[PDB]
């Protein structure tokens, strides 16, 4: 199970610093170049850097102006990215990836990025962390109900229903930024009309940045 | 640097039909050894990219048998022999010849399906939110196709403008449908100055506009 797991992404202020980690498992870590790729919100993929098996060759995208440093600890099977003097344009999901083959030489990059991690979100902003307020959307045919997850920052929030047992018909809409500088979204689910009042429905909201977990009961009025 | 350009930008296709995504490189990716250093990736919504093709035409381990890579030099093609509903997403080509690594602009595969009218629902503001001092009114348009839909709010038959926020889900990987929320937010005082709150929806699958409303709040 070749597994790459990023960690360290979080809210950070402009001009600050942040260290990302990438734990590898399921293969000989010392045999492969490792890659860092990022994806800013609403944009495509942007290569950031790669490092050779022994850490001798460290290359970066020029646009970073040397603000990042890629390092590696083969003993701990861990890859790192030290991000300094952070800027708003650094906000993005950062992926680490393994390269199946090393460089052929003469500046050529490593090839075949066969495994990518889940990614870790970095948010460069001066605004403060704020947890969400969860409100119910109270509702034979089909009925609809949901939860309003309002006024939180930064992204993301995860929303489940009945602790994950209720997934059919669920739609958790992408968050929208309001003039307040906060995000809000709704999570809805369609259920049998005859189930209202008999089968209880609960939305479990998790906002990791604020360490907030809220379970809200959605009962009919 | 090497510039990667993809065509088309958006590719609507019905399941069962083939799909071809083209990738053009400003520099030849063919080396003297006869190999092309071009890779293809797939990114489904909210997921990490996944390798599909490497070295121009080699299918990665675990990739479905319907994906194939072709081309050489400056032009390459990702070929899906038989598109399926789950193929909705964004596909990127990446050159692996020179540093910096550069990606194409990406191509979004949209799954074409039969027209489906939206199921419209309206939710009044909860008492708990009203106790906090504001009122959000949510209108839900569930499982419709095509994506294009219009929502018009009415407060006591007064057309609303510039006070509503919309959000649309990505294309469902199973039934290839979309869903949309429209949220009208007001202060409790403002919300308590009006009685009827209505949500009017227009869509191709609807022979006529559908409306949903409620009372109270005044
Ligand atoms: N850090
Ligand atoms: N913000």
């Amino acid at each position: 199970q070749v597994q790459l797991l990023e960690s360290g992404g979080k809210l950070v202020k402009p001009g600050g610093s942040l260290r990302l980690s990438c734990a590898a498992s399921g293969f000989t870590f010392s045999d492969h170049y490792m890659i860092w790729i990022r994806q800013a919100p609403g944009k495509g993929l942007e290569w950031i850097s790669y490092i050779s098996s022994s850490g001798s060759n460290t290359i970066y995208a020029d646009s970073l102006m040397g603000r990042f440093t890629i390092s590696r600890d083969n003993a701990k099977n861990s890859l790192y990215l030290q991000m300094n003097s952070l800027r708003t344009e650094d906000t993005a999901v950062y992926y680490c990836a393994r390269a199946k083959w090393g460089t052929m030489g003469r500046g050529a990059p490593p090839t075949i990025y066969d495994h990518w991690g889940q990614g870790t979100l970095v948010t460069v902003s001066s605004a403060s962390t704020k947890g969400p307020s969860v409100f119910p959307l109270a509702p034979g045919g089909t009925a609809a109900l949901g939860c309003l997850v309002k006024d939180y920052f930064p992204e993301p929030v995860t929303v489940s229903w009945n602790s994950g047992a209720l997934t059919s018909g669920v739609h958790t809409f992408p968050a929208v930024l309001q003039s307040s500088g906060l995000y809000s979204l709704s999570s809805v689910v369609t259920v049998p009309s005859s189930s209202l009042g008999t089968q209880t429905y609960i939305c479990n909201v998790n906002h990791k940045p604020s360490n907030t977990k809220v379970d809200k009961r959605v009962e009919p009025k | 640097d090497i510039v990667m350009t993809q065509s088309p930008l958006s590719l609507p296709v019905t399941p069962g039909e083939p799909a071809s995504i083209s990738c053009r490189s400003s520099q030849s990716l063919l080396q003297s050894n006869g190999n092309n250093y071009l890779e293809w990736y797939l990114q489904k919504p909210g997921q990490s990219p996944q390798l599909l093709i490497y070295l121009g035409s080699n299918r990665a381990s675990g990739v479905p048998d319907r994906f194939s890579g072709s081309g050489s030099g400056t032009d390459f093609t990702l070929k899906i022999s038989r598109v399926e509903a789950e193929d909705a997403g964004v596909y990127y080509c990446m050159q692996a010849l020179q540093t910096p690594l550069t990606f194409g602009g990406g191509t979004k595969v949209e799954i074409k399906r039969t027209v489906a009218a939206p199921s419209v629902f309206i939710f009044p503001p909860s008492d708990e939110q009203l106790k906090s001092g504001t009122a959000s009114v949510v209108c839900l348009l569930n499982n419709f196709y095509p994506r294009e839909a219009k929502v018009q709010w009415k407060v006591d038959n007064a057309l609303q403008s510039g006070n509503s926020q919309e959000s649309v889900t990505e294309q469902d990987s199973k039934d290839s449908t979309y869903s949309l929320s429209s949220t009208l937010t007001l202060s409790k005082a403002d919300y308590e100055k009006h009685k009827v709150y209505a949500c009017e929806v227009t869509h191709q699958g609807l022979s006529s506009p559908v409306t949903k409303s409620f009372n109270r709040g005044e």
